Parts: structure tokens; sequence; C-alpha cells
């Protein structure tokens, strides 16, 4: 089973700011210190900032989110999903806890409004937002081909409509795929000590 | 310039249309009646004539 | 019997290999059902005039 | 939250239209059926005979409760079985009335 | 099949129902251009009317 | 679930669903309170029909899913006051931005049905070339000025039936049709008795 992706949110945020902070106490158990992590170049190489005065296309940002790995849904309620309705694109960043609407205007970011999971209306408008990749691993075509290369190098393929190799190559994500993480970076993963 | 070639497609199509006319008449006279609350387009359409 | 999973460098060639293996499995299924279809056609009875 | 998980509109779950009988919901569709494009909720019945009902007349659909989501009855459209069952229920409700 | 409502003005829908009715059997044409009717493949010549 | 009325609960028989039992129970309660004969017609209910041959729907492009669309359909159908319509319009503005013309038409048709139910008229029907107005058994339109209009423009107004008023209008525009009917019913209810 997946790590219950909501938790992943609370994780990635702490990871993103972790190098840059002077005072504060972070507590970890050993059972998770034992676990390897991402390189943070994958992280902050994909760390987008949306600002008011930007003439950015709705569709360009849409494909940008798709590459980042956000899932297209129509009634956004969770972490890491985006929905569209005419000129109104809304999504939920993986770092923050509240989704946002945009109110595109001539391919310009006119508004950036927080809204509750059940109000579906403006609570306030924030000047800018920062968003992070959907998961703890890339999911673009390069990622898929690298994963398949590593797989064919290490394990043995089975021609089967649920073998995770074929399931991944299809485009979807296996439920427990998060445990097959080292097959996405071609590098020894950091011990988090860095 | 006054005589027309009428190959197999056209003749068969016309025979099919003259077949359809009969079922059209049957369904028209059927719908003329009341009691349409339980009809289906299966009993009124007959496969034998076409 | 064991050729279609040998290693190969990462490129469209691997894609072709996967496509061919898929085709092979599909062909097996096609044959194994077409045989049944022919059996059904043969062994059944025969329509006849009264 | 379990009740609100869903109480309507699952693409496969059955429903009952009291005029005709019990079928499976399948979705919405817009149809031009007289020069005005109107919405329609479509149900499926036995032998794959679809029935679109206008959106306005929504109050004629009830969520099935016979508890046979995988083995439920599938009234064939245009049959008297549903009318007979409704008449029996009408007699029973008149008695209890 | 579409059913209107009598009391409402001309043009309205009470409920509309449809199904895939079978009707007929149209013979097909072999690759060459000759039909098979009863194991006695025939051909249809064109007319000059 | 077994018989909601009879014995042998927790049975899987082919009984009608739950709500229909309550529908028939309240219908028979009407048969008792009013003493009317039992009849399978209360289910074939009609509170107020205001169809006017004008497209009115929530387009799927305006709202992607179907569950929310149906929820709003039910809520708008069961509106009670124009304040409800106003807040619904605000919520639609928030959740889906601007309002398409079919959406506005649906909202105002619901509003007019609300006002007509308040007034006392039951069936208001029409087309491009005119239409008919039909009242209830105990209407609240002033008969004096009603006949006054009838004789003012008999050609444009004809009482054809105990409750049916036929009128002719060149409302080739949907906006013209809606504005004409709005002003007509508003002026009618201004002299309400």
């Amino acid at each position: 089973f997946s790590p219950h992706q909501d938790i992943i949110s609370s994780r990635l945020s702490t990871l993103y700011q972790l190098p840059t902070m002077q005072r504060g106490v972070l507590i970890v158990p050993v059972n998770t210190l034992m676990q390897r992590v991402c390189p943070h170049s994958f992280l902050h190489g994909h760390a987008l900032v949306m600002k008011k005065g930007q003439r950015l296309s709705r569709d360009a940002l849409r494909t940008q989110l798709d590459s980042a790995g956000y899932r297209h849904v129509d009634q956004v309620m969770e972490h890491g999903e985006y929905a569209t309705r005419g000129a109104l694109l809304d999504l939920f960043p993986m770092g923050s806890e509240l989704p946002y609407r945009l109110d595109f205007f001539d391919d310009e970011i006119d508004s950036l409004r927080v809204f509750d999971v059940d109000s579906q209306r403006t609570l306030e408008e924030v000047e800018a937002i920062n968003l992070l990749p959907a998961h703890e691993f890339p999911t673009d075509k390069a990622a898929i081909e690298l994963f398949r290369s590593q797989w064919r190098d290490t394990f043995e393929v089975k021609r089967d409509p649920e073998h995770i190799y074929q399931q991944v190559s299809k485009g979807t994500l296996p439920a427990g795929i998060e445990y097959w993480q080292p097959l996405f970076f071609s590098e020894p993963l950091p011990p988090l000590f860095s | 310039g006054n005589r027309r070639i009428r190959s197999v497609g056209e003749m068969a199509e016309n025979q099919f249309r003259v077949g359809l006319v009969r079922v059209e008449r049957a369904v028209k006279e059927r719908l003329s009646l009341g009691d349409l609350d339980t009809l289906m387009p299966q009993d009124m359409i007959n496969a034998k004539p076409i | 019997d064991r050729w279609l999973e040998l290693g190969l460098t990462d490129e469209e060639k691997q894609n072709q290999l996967e496509q061919l293996a898929e085709q092979y499995d599909e062909l097996k299924h096609e044959f194994e059902k077409k045989l049944e279809a022919k059996r059904r056609k043969i062994t059944q009875g025969d329509d006849l005039a009264p | 939250t379990l009740i609100r998980n869903l109480a309507e509109l699952h693409i496969g779950q059955p429903v009952v239209h009291l005029e005709h009988g019990v079928g499976r919901y399948a979705g919405m569709t817009t149809l031009e059926a007289g020069g005005i494009t109107g919405e329609y909720l479509m149900l499926t019945y036995a032998n794959d005979a679809k029935l679109y009902v206008p959106v306005s007349s929504l109050h004629l659909i009830s969520r099935y409760a016979g508890g046979a989501e995988e083995n439920a009855p599938l009234h064939k459209l245009g049959g008297d079985a549903w009318s007979r069952a409704r008449q029996k229920a009408a007699e029973k409700v008149r008695d209890v009335a | 099949l579409v059913i209107y409502e009598r009391e409402a003005p001309e043009g309205t829908v009470k409920d509309i129902k449809e199904q895939e009715v079978y009707m007929g059997e149209i013979p097909l044409m072999t690759d060459n251009g000759t039909f098979v009717i009863n194991g006695t493949e025939r051909v249809i010549v064109s007319q000059l009317h | 679930a077994g018989e909601l009325l009879g014995e042998e609960q927790s049975g899987s028989m082919e009984t009608i669903g739950f709500s229909l039992y309550m529908e028939l129970l309240e219908n028979a309660v009407d048969a008792l309170k009013a003493g009317r004969e039992p009849s399978l017609e209360d289910l074939t209910s009609q509170q107020t029909e205001v169809e006017l041959r004008m497209p009115s729907l929530l387009p799927d492009d305006f709202i992607p899913d179907v569950n929310t669309r149906l929820s709003f359909y039910k809520r708008i159908a069961s509106a009670k006051t124009e304040n409800e319509l106003e807040e619904i319009k605000v919520e639609l503005i928030d959740r889906f931005g601007l309002l398409p013309d079919p959406a506005r038409t649906l909202l105002d048709i619901a509003r007019l049905r609300q006002q007509a139910q308040k007034l006392g008229i039951r069936k208001l029907e029409g087309n491009e070339k005119g239409g008919v107005i039909e009242f209830a058994e105990k209407n609240h339109v002033n008969p004096a000025w009603l006949i006054g209009l009838l004789q003012k423009q008999p050609q444009h107004y004809r009482l054809d039936g105990p409750t049916r008023l036929k009128f002719i209008q060149d409302l080739s525009e949907r906006k013209t049709r809606i504005e004409w009917v709005r002003q007509f019913m508003r002026e009618l209810e201004e002299n309400a008795i």
C-alpha cells in the first residue's frame, strides 16, 4: 500500500526547507532515519513559484503540472490533484495544506485565492504560491524509460498485465510502487545526512 | 446523354426503401392508436417485410 | 522458446521487442480460440428443408 | 462520512424508476429532441434497451435498497411484472391506510 | 421512440426510450464482385434506363 | 432489508424500495385527511410547470462532474424563496466563475416558478408566437381588471376555457420572451386580490 500520500505532504515541506534554517528542533525516530531519501536536486530543481504579474498560459501551466506529476481530477479534495472548469483552474499544492484557485485572465494570473475543501469559495487571496513535485520521484517519460532500463538490468521481466514493470510502462502507478524508489535516479540515494 | 446506368447499389437501395415504406405505414397506424405508455420499438417493427 | 527477454540497450529497439512479444502472445490466443470456433462449426447439426 | 461517501450516482449501481422498473444508471447526455437541447439521465434495462428521462423529472427516481447490487432484478422494459408488483403494493398500502 | 406530453404545448418530452431493433439481412459482395445467395453465386448486371 | 411494512425483516425478497412506501403512505394519508378515493396519481405529481420552449440546462462544460450537477439540480428544483436563488447564484459564481446563458435562464425560470406558486397560477406555457396562462382553483387575480384587459385587447387576449387565457406575442428573442412574461406576471400580481 502507498504511504498515504497526505502524509507525504507534511514530509516534503520539511525536506524542502531543511537545509535553510537556523533555529528549530526536528525530531525523527531511528526507524525512519534508517530510510534513504531523495537528492534534493530533484526537489529544488522542480520548485515552481506562481506570481500575480505573470503572462503564463493556462495550458502551458497545465502541462507543467502534468510533468510535475499532479493528477488530473474534477472534484479536488486531496493532496496533489488539479481540476479545470472553463477559465478557472484549481489545484492543491503538495507543500501547503489548502488548495487554490487562479482565475486566469488573458493568460495572466489575475487571482490566487485559497478555498476550503467544502466552502469552494474565496477565503483570501495571497500574492504568490510555491509548489513542489507531486511525489518523491519523477514521473516524466525520461523517468519511465530510466526505470525500465534499471528494471531490465536488474530483475527479469514477465509479460503480464499486472506485473509492475508493465503496469508502470503503461503510465499508471502501482499501489506500493513507492518501495521501488531507487529505480528512478541512477544514483546511490543520500542517507539524509547531507 | 439521356440514358442512365443504374448499377447494383442503387437498385438494391431502392428495393430496400420500398421495403421500409411498408413498416413505416404499419408503425404510423400503430402510433395513431393510444396506449403508448408501454410500447417498444420491437413489436411495431417487423423483420419479415424488409 | 527463450529469446524474447534477452537484454538490450535502452532505445526504441526494446519497444519493438516488447511489441513483437505481445504480438506472439496475441497470436497464440487467436489460434487457440479459432480452433474452438472451427470445432463448433463442424460438429453442430445442419439446417434443412422440412 | 460513510453515508456521504455516496448516496447516488455510481456509474454501475442500480436505481428504480417507479414508472417502469429497476435499471442501472449510466450517466447524463444532452439531446436535441424537438429543437431544444435538454439534459437527460439515462438508465439501462434488460436486453440493452436504454431509457433517457428528462432531468427536470428527477423526483421519479429512487435509490435501490433491495440489497442485490450484484444480483438485482433487471426488469425488461415494457412488461407487466412491474405493474403487477405495484398493484400488489398499492393494495397493501390501502389496507394499512 | 420519443413520447411527448399531451397537455403541455407542442414540443416537450415526458420520457424517451430506445433500443437496437433487428431488421433484415442484406447479402454481401465477395471480393470479386459476385453475390452468394444459395451456394449458387450470382451477379447483378447494370441497367440502362 | 426486509418488509418495511410487513413482517419477516432482513429479507431479500423483490419488494419495492423504501421511499416509495412512504410516498404511498402519505398519498393514502391524503386519501384519509381529505377523504378522497385511493388513486395512483399523487405519485404523478405536478406542482407548477412553466415550460416555454427555451433551452435551459447546466452544461457539462460549465460543471465537469455529474454528482454536483445533480445536487444543484435538486436544490434549485426545491427552492423556496428568491434569497435561496440569490445565494445559489453567488455560490455558482464562486465555484465556476461566470454564468452561461442557459444557467441564467434556469435560475430566472426557477424564480418565476417560485413567484407564480406564490401568486396562485399553476401552468404557464408558451412558444415564440404566444402562449397560455392557467390559474388554480382559488386564484388571486382581480377578475374586474382581468375582464378589463380581456376587453381592452380581445385580439391579443382570449379567455378560452374556465382557467385558460391565450395571448399572442412576437417573442423571437429569448430575452424578449422572458422580460415580457416577467412584466406580465408582475403587473398581474400588482392588482392581486
